[PDB]
């Protein structure tokens, strides 16, 4: 809703949630020169 | 192309 | 989406449709930020060159979609708009500068698994993401290419590129409330945004917190997926104000 977000936005009930990753999340976290 | 929705949200 | 492919269950939440009640057509793409408010592009629902000029009363919302044109009985909501606001200062005569729009839903929606809204970036989180490399991801059930529909959402992730670059590319005025993103022809890589996905939402994933946030919209491009060309988004944060603005002086 507002500044970062609304509270719980962001966060996918199938994969944060439950600590599972899309398959091409990866990528992106890679071109922030890879995150941890 | 798309199927028929549940009239009631068209009203 | 050129050269993207079919997304997950589950993958994109806050991804909406915008339907026109008849026809019954799929219109443009949005996302969900609180429970009662929908974000789009302006041009999706005016657009005065063509005589584009909807209102409540013409479309619908459905969001925990997966396929495009069947009423997943049980996984989708729809619902109906109540307000919506286009930015003041949108320029339809010229670039689509401020490309923004919000829309009201008559109630507010409940969130699943398949339904959950999407986080709006703040300064620090804009300052550290939007740079030239990372990047994004778009999603939508637009046009495979430019001249051919996909039955699933589909996803693309592509880079952000510079700004003089992006200028270069065309004739049209880039503003500061644009930005654009694609991969160069050198890349060897493709994907873009086309027709049917206008409104969706570009999102990147912090590093920091695990989050998704709605970076950009898709906004207008020459084509979909030209060698030499960029898709133009709209900048969120700085239309930020606006969007607190109407959510707290309409509602929440
Ligand atoms: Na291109
Ligand atoms: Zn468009
Ligand atoms: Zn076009």
């Amino acid at each position: 809703t507002f500044g970062s977000g609304e509270a719980d936005c962001g966060l996918r009930p199938l994969f944060e949630k439950k600590s599972l990753e899309d398959k091409t999340e990866r990528e992106l976290l890679e071109s922030y020169i890879d995150g941890r | 192309d798309f199927e028929e929705i549940p009239e009631e949200y068209l009203q | 989406i050129v050269e993207g492919s079919d997304a997950e269950i589950g993958m994109s939440p806050w991804q909406v449709m915008l339907f026109r009640k008849s026809p019954q057509e799929l219109l443009c793409g949005a996302s969900l930020i609180s429970d009662r408010w929908v974000l789009t592009a302006a041009h999706c629902l005016l657009y005065p060159p063509w005589d584009k000029n909807f209102t409540e009363n013409d479309l619908l919302v459905r969001i925990g979609k997966h396929s495009r044109t069947r009423y997943e009985r049980n996984i989708e909501k729809i619902s109906m708009l109540e307000k919506i606001y286009i930015h003041p200062r949108y320029n339809w005569r010229e670039n689509l500068d401020r490309d923004i729009a919000l829309m009201k839903l008559k109630k507010p929606v409940a969130f699943s698994d398949y339904i959950h809204p999407v986080c709006l970036p703040d300064r620090e989180t804009a300052a550290s993401l939007l740079q030239a490399g990372y990047k994004g991801r778009v999603t939508g059930w637009g046009n495979l290419k430019e001249t051919g529909q996909p039955s699933v959402l589909q996803v693309v992730n592509l880079p952000i590129v510079e700004r003089p670059v992006c200028k270069d590319s065309t004739r049209i005025r880039i503003t500061d409330n644009m930005f654009c993103a694609g991969y160069k022809p050198d890349e060897g890589k493709r994907g873009d945004a086309c027709e049917g996905d206008s409104g969706g939402p570009f999102v990147m994933k912090s590093p920091f917190n695990n989050r998704w946030y709605q970076m950009g919209i898709v906004s207008w491009g020459e084509g979909c997926d030209r060698d030499g060309k960029y898709g133009f988004y709209t900048h969120v944060f700085r239309l930020k104000k606006w969007i607190q603005k109407v959510i707290d002086q309409f509602g929440e």
